[PDB]
């Protein structure tokens, strides 16, 4: 938008979900800095009324707070100057048969806000686990149009956090675990109508490609790969659904993303390369149709899924010669960076120096280097497969500083073991399945089950990293950087730390009520800095204490890995508001009473 | 004496009031040989009991198992069953076999998951048209570490409520639902000859018959010698229940 | 007990509901007063996992924290030098056909603690509403002995807090709605078993009354009057349970508590006196024989309850004679001094100059004067009657000061309307009935539903109020008092509030979560002083928000009378802890962390 | 010509989809009449039916109301019918009227509220033992502004099962289930002169009638006139149902 970039300059304000479209989640704020930090405790806190986990970061637009939910999908929208009166509420009615189809837990990942020309008011952009997609006034709260965009009956779910660009809204899909082809739709603002969608297997028709698609780089894939990489029909039960987090270009007009993981589970009764599956894509906006698009994992066996988080960055290569980048983290334990105009590959690096599914990636050719001991399809039992299928990274929102050129973020240390079997019955009938099991990696503590995550501070073209620490569980959540020498993040133990950005030494941290798995975010009202941050606990690693299951093998294995959990948190939800001394909006005690 | 039997809860062959086809006929057998038959009950399901029933030593003998099993010896067969063709009635709609064209324009069909008939449908290319209505037969669960099924009820229900044109499942395990439907209903049964089009031979018949453990000899004695000597009781119960039965070759 | 008293002599201590055995709720702690209070931001707070009402305060005993929640009434402890850490914790199970029993909420009140002769070790004492009490070993958490006191199937739910005398333990009951006849019982603590049991309606046999029952005030009653009252057998369905508190007095040896309200809500179907409901009795604790009793509100019609707290103190009278005496606040609108020794009635006077039900209570009889034009049975739409059901007073635990002789107290402002109304049926069929509906009283603004509370200062001999103030909602809950010049309280708003002891001047306010309906507590760890509050909504107010009800007509008016509270506040609960400067054991942060 | 008649959720008397007796009675009563009948619905119970319907003009007839009822004027009666007591016949628990001394042994007994089944409780002492019983039977919920009442099919699963040895019931409610019933039961008529212990007159027997606004006397005298031409498909209806019809004399 015209209007959107120069809101998001502005330090009084959060418009989308990555404050920027450049992803970075960066402040130029330094009323916090390292003079004044063991000075912050909370200023106001509020309860959602709701038990599961929180994802994602709240608004804050023109002096208003929105705040959205868990399941039923609720929204609230609250004024800065008294935040004990609710302005607007909306409450849904929903069949109560989505709960069946919900891979994980019931999640969601964040709103919309479209400022509006003259004649259209403001607008607030917003999706339901139903699969409907709404939008609300943003000073009333009525309802202007409202659609569907997934089906409950087939199996498709709706987590994603909707993104807009120009005069046009974006919405994902979910539920590849059931074997649903996954699509990317268009949508006008204003009215509701459909502009354009696309898909990611099937005939070259429905995928919309470019003409000059991947001209750079012949080596990649050009055409007739969506059908020709499966075998039969295969493609239409394929998947390869996108739930994760978009970038945006102007200068280019592109829209960067990933797609997930195929079906079935099984890589045998699904033989080929299995084309577009996991792979990066560089798309148009207008038009939809794609511009590039590059292949991590070709026939996956792992179960992994390459639908994270890209951050862009504009450096200076080895030669010298200055660049427009982006930055992906993956799930198999490999960080790519890849030229952002024609889709070129400068580095990839490895994560962890204890992963040994992949020995190392050729850069000439994109091929990686496998090491057949630790794969599966072995026939027998494979140990010590680092990282598992969590992997090394997730859901999560790193954070970069350019001024110091530096990637913060949080990583796993979890590794996996497999079995398969098969057992027999009475008419020709046999059972194929995998037992799988997580536990700590080499640099924990596999007798006490803890030591389980890491945080890190990275350099792309080099290829070292400043600093990194260790953790007792896994940072599921992501970062956020200041810009005096400062980084925030949350623990599932309950915790808020911050951090130094060139030491890393510990330098404070607070008790939640309960453990986050969102990322903090900060602002500005009146001479005042304030940062907020969700409380709650839930996703994968809580399905152990949401269900209450005592089986170590249950969620394949998640339960066992996080036995120690259920000691140290419990369930929740609700947002917390800090300050410098804890100083906010009731200073004054006559404010807001009766009469 | 006593008899101990490996039993598991799984409708309608074995009920916990002992009310099944199973239990009935190990109580006949038990009683026939004369002695009394015990009843250990394992929580998992049926697929389970040999490997922890048999192998733990906690039970004895499983009352139905297939023959020629290398997992455990076999005794003599006293009973043979198929696949069968369910259809409704009244639909002038005859299906004798797989090859017949009028298969590919039915809307769904209802087959168990780790069966010939999901390869027969991957063979015939309608798998991708029935994979979403087969996983909402059930709730759309189906962990890779444990083992799931569509119950008879469910496929019984739908196919008489007119949403699946036809079904395929096994004889001894639909015959009550389908006898006691009140729509009335078809039965039919597959031809024994399938012909696939890679070329692999798997029949759609099968003997069925009892085992015990590989080093007791005695005891398979002792079971076909009863076998022997309850065959009429048997026979009757059978065809009490209305299964279809085919001739032991 | 004799190590009991001196435990709660220590300032580390808060060991029964009450802190002490004259339940006055009163602290000897100057460290945070009028001087520094302005700087008073939370230190650390928790969050339990049920979204119900949250009843009472936690108790702190030789360093650890205990406690509890709602249904199922799960129980945990913590240390103070680490409270991240939970030692051991209790998770029942019971039936939830429970649930559809409870009248009101599904609540708790708390918990007990036992010292520990040289054998048996230190005790917890809790109880369970299916109708179950429990012990559990206080520092490993492990079971000693559980038994059974109440039946679902009749309709008796326990939801009163255990108290603890000598080597017994005294517990309660309630469900008169149902028709539940109300017993009181005793029970050893070292091995379960059962002493003594006490009725309130019946005959004498089952009342334990002693040979010299009110000796000193033949006009109460002394014999005969537990069947004489009542028309038939209806003493068998009468009612009468006490779920509120207790007090003792070691020098006197007596326990002081109340009785409930008669059964069923018609008056015409039960002519009569109906005595012993409605009674403040003093009993004795070894053999349980009734010193003496004293009835309240002779043949109730507007559904009132006598389970207020009540307050021991030692006082100088008009003729200068010093005398020890109890006070109790009533739903009626009447609150009540008596002397401890043998019942004599010193003064009753008046919440609020608003009640119209009562002209004025006669001390030299004991009954008091009504007004039929404000009262039921007249067979016509009565109008302004108040105190209404919700009464001027409840649940709520207020505080009295020793040093300037005042009890603080919260009131509600709430006036009723009452309908009776008759509808034939098709053979001799009719149903009788009433319809109730609720408003703010002449205090508030009835057209914008708000002015529904006050907070109070009183004085018993004197008969004046010192100060006096008025709030948005009820305070639905308790007071905490101080050494120096501090009242703390909690509001349904979601607020902390501390005013001043001298004048009423509101001094500090804190924005919690949720709204509050227990009370608060005080204590000291490390030369540090740390006041600790649970959080949730709930209870007869919060109706419309727990079972999302919309009928103003709905729960005997209370829907109608609380619909703004749905924009002001949210579900919830678990417990927050302020001190000063938000200092506590996180302050060096390498405490508490992995390695 | 529609007759426009008020209806509400009653089982078995009237259900949604048109099968209850009172249905079957209007669809009779307009067919004779010679114009189709129409249906008004209120969600609230039959016992609001004359305040909120019939005097606000929503509708224009009731089905079922008591004759010599000051509220509306009434028809000319149809049937007369009357409280009866149930027991099982296997137990030969023979019960004649209230004062048998053997009513005062029994465990448990089932009766309404409102009823004068209740008065004759309070007559005999025998509340306090079932209040509740009676309070169990319906959830522990009966608030004072709205009417709660007992299912009609709970009592009779009650009383067949074995809970409560004897019941007190009205015909045309329970009349269905007592005939459908795969227990024996047994039912009694109560005698119409029954005394309380102040010695006030009770009846137990009422006629039935149909009820009309106050101002339309004209389409009261046409429904009077024209409902003489159809006792027989009513006598049919009553048979068919069961309801024991107890003639006027
Ligand atoms: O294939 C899919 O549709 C899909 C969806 C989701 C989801 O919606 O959360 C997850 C995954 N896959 C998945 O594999 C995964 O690791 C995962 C973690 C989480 C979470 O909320 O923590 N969701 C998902
Ligand atoms: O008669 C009873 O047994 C009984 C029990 C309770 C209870 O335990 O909550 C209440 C009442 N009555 C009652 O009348 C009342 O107003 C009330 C309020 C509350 C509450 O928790 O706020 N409980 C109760």
């Amino acid at each position: 938008n015209d209007k959107l970039v120069e809101l998001s300059k502005s330090d009084d304000n959060w418009v989308m979900p990555g404050k920027n479209y450049d992803s970075n989640n960066f402040s130029d704020l330094k009323q916090i800095n390292k003079g004044n930090v063991k000075q912050l405790r909370p200023a106001w806190t509020f309860s959602t009324g709701l038990l599961n986990g929180h994802e994602g970061a709240p608004l804050v637009v023109d002096g208003k707070m929105y705040i959205h939910t868990s399941f039923p999908n609720n929204t609230f929208a609250l004024g800065l100057d008294d935040p004990g009166t609710i302005l607007w509420q909306d409450k849904p009615k929903q069949n109560p048969a989505a709960r069946a189809v919900a891979c994980c837990d019931l999640v969601n990942r964040g709103l919309a806000y479209w400022p509006g020309d003259g004649k259209t008011p403001a607008l607030i952009l917003k999706t339901q686990l139903d699969g409907n997609v709404a939008a609300l006034n943003a000073e009333t709260g009525e309802t202007v149009w409202k659609v569907e965009n997934s089906d409950i009956k087939v199996g498709s779910t709706l987590t994603i956090a909707p993104y807009v660009v120009k005069d046009k809204v974006i919405i994902g899909s979910s539920g590849a675990e059931l074997g649903v082809r996954g699509y990317l739709t268009a949508y006008d603002v204003k009215t509701g109508e459909q502009v354009w969608r696309a898909y990611a297997t099937g005939p070259d028709k429905d995928l919309l490609l470019a003409s000059d698609f991947n001209i750079k780089n012949p080596h990649y894939g050009q055409k007739g790969l969506g059908t020709g990489t499966w075998e039969g029909d295969a493609w239409k039960i394929g998947g390869g659904t996108n739930w994760g987090w978009y970038a945006y270009d102007p200068g280019t007009n592109l829209i960067y993303f990933g797609t997930g993981n195929p079906a079935p589970w099984n890589e045998t009764m699904r033989p080929g390369d299995n084309k577009w599956t996991m792979t990066i894509f560089g798309r148009d906006a207008d038009t939809g149709e794609a511009k590039f698009g590059y292949q991590k994992t070709p026939h996956d066996e792992w179960d992994y899924a390459g639908v994270n988080v890209m951050m862009l960055s504009e450096q200076k290569d080895k030669d010298g010669k200055a660049r427009k980048l982006l930055t992906h983290p993956d799930r198999n334990g490999i960080v790519y960076t890849l030229d952002r105009t024609d889709g070129a590959l400068v580095s990839a690096n490895k994560l962890d120096d204890t992963v040994n599914v992949f020995k190392s990636v050729d850069l000439k050719t994109g091929q990686p280097v496998r090491d057949p001991e630790y794969g599966t399809r072995m026939d027998h039992l494979a140990k010590d497969i680092c990282p598992s299928a969590m992997g090394y990274h997730n859901q999560g929102h790193d954070s970069y500083d350019p001024k110091r050129e530096l990637f913060f973020m949080g990583i796993n240390h979890i590794c996996m073991d497999w079995e398969p079997f098969m057992l027999p019955y009475r008419a020709g009938q046999f059972f194929v399945g995998a037992t799988l099991n997580m536990y700590p990696g080499p640099k924990g503590d596999r007798q006490n089950y803890e030591g389980l995550g890491q945080i890190k501070a990275y350099n792309a073209i080099t290829g070292d990293y400043k600093w990194e620490k260790m953790e007792r569980f896994a940072v599921w959540g992501g970062t956020m950087a200041t810009a005096g020498d400062l980084v925030f993040y949350g623990t599932l133990d309950g915790y808020l730390k911050a951090r130094d950005s060139d030491t890393g030494d510990l330098l404070w941290k607070f008790k939640i009520p309960s453990g986050a798995i969102g990322y903090p975010m900060t602002y500005t009202h009146k001479g005042t800095q304030y940062v907020a941050i969700y409380y709650g606990v839930g996703g994968w690693p809580g399905v152990g204490l949401v269900f209450d299951l005592a089986d170590p093998t249950a969620g394949l294995g998640a339960v066992g890995a996080f036995k120690k959990l259920a000691n140290y948190t419990q369930m929740g939800g609700g947002v917390v508001v800090f300050s410098l001394d804890g100083k906010g909006p009731y200073d004054d005690p006559n404010v807001g009473e009766w009469k | 004496g006593t008899l101990r039997v490996c039993a598991a809860e799984q409708p309608p062959l074995s009920m916990k009031d002992g009310s099944g086809l199973e239990n009935r006929i190990a109580t006949t057998v038990a009683e026939a040989m004369g002695r009394k038959a015990q009843f250990v009950w394992l929580g998992k399901p049926a697929i389970y009991l040999v490997r922890d029933g048999l192998e733990k030593k906690t039970c004895d003998v499983v009352i139905g198992l297939d023959a020629d099993d290398p997992r455990v010896l076999t005794s003599k067969p006293y009973y043979r069953s198929g696949y069968v063709f369910l259809t409704r009635a009244d639909k002038d709609l005859d299906i004798k076999s797989w090859s017949d064209p009028r298969l590919k324009e039915v809307s769904h069909m209802v087959v168990g998951f780790g069966t010939p008939g999901e390869a027969m449908l991957k063979d015939i290319g309608r798998y991708e048209e029935d994979m979403a209505y087969l996983y909402s037969l059930v709730n759309f669960r189906a962990p890779r570490n444990q083992y799931t099924q569509i119950d008879p009820a469910r496929m019984v229900s739908e196919v008489a409520t007119g949403k699946a044109e036809v079904g395929v499942a096994f004889g001894p395990d639909v015959a009550r639902y389908v006898r006691d439907s009140s729509t009335k209903l078809r039965m039919t049964p597959v031809p024994d000859d399938t012909q696939a089009s890679d070329g692999r031979k798997m029949p759609q018949s099968f003997d069925q018959a009892m085992g015990v453990r590989k080093d007791d000899t005695a005891l398979k004695a002792e079971i076909d010698a009863a076998l022997e000597k309850a065959k009429p009781k048997i026979e009757a119960i059978l065809k009490e229940e209305g299964v279809p039965v085919l001739p032991v070759s």
